């Protein structure tokens, strides 16, 4: 599996 | 899970039937997919064939995306400040196309599609901002 992501993806719309 | 949470993120508003968010540089697999679309299926060779040295092939061939013919509407994977890729799924049986938008990272691509009667370019917006977030992050 892949490296964790760096942080929470951006606030949604 | 992680990066589930940004296939919802790209889901969320609605316009899109499926996401994923797709490796190229450090190997080619799909990270993250909503469950039983196209995306999920996504092979090692169609990313190649996507991120490749040949950026005119496709345009006669066209390309499949988790075995899905598709065609190739414009091609600025590798313009800088761009990086993003405008696709339309091929209609067999009758069926409706849809719009599929690519945006490349350093690290991966973020894939959506839309659902029937969504336009391309607020796909594209939307490939191109979460690709560039991820850029901007070091991915
Ligand atoms: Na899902």
């Amino acid at each position: 599996g892949p490296p964790p992501p760096p942080g929470p993806p951006p606030p949604p719309g | 899970a992680g990066w589930q949470s940004y296939v919802d993120n790209l889901m969320c508003d609605g316009c899109c039937q499926e996401a994923a968010i797709v490796g190229y540089c450090d190997a080619k697999y799909v990270w993250a997919a909503t469950a039983g679309g196209v995306f999920q299926s996504i092979t090692p060779v169609e990313i190649d064939m996507i991120v490749g040295k040949d950026r005119e092939g496709f345009f006669t061939n066209g390309l499949t995306l988790g075995a899905k013919k598709c065609s190739v509407i414009r091609d600025s994977l590798y313009v800088d400040g761009d990086c993003t890729m405008d696709i339309r799924t091929k209609s067999q049986g009758g069926e409706p196309t849809y719009n599929v938008a690519v945006g490349r990272a350093g690290r991966v691509l973020v894939f959506v599609m839309g659902k029937e009667g969504v336009h391309g370019g607020g796909l594209n917006k939307k490939a191109y901002s979460m690709a560039k977030y991820l850029r901007d992050s070091g991915f």
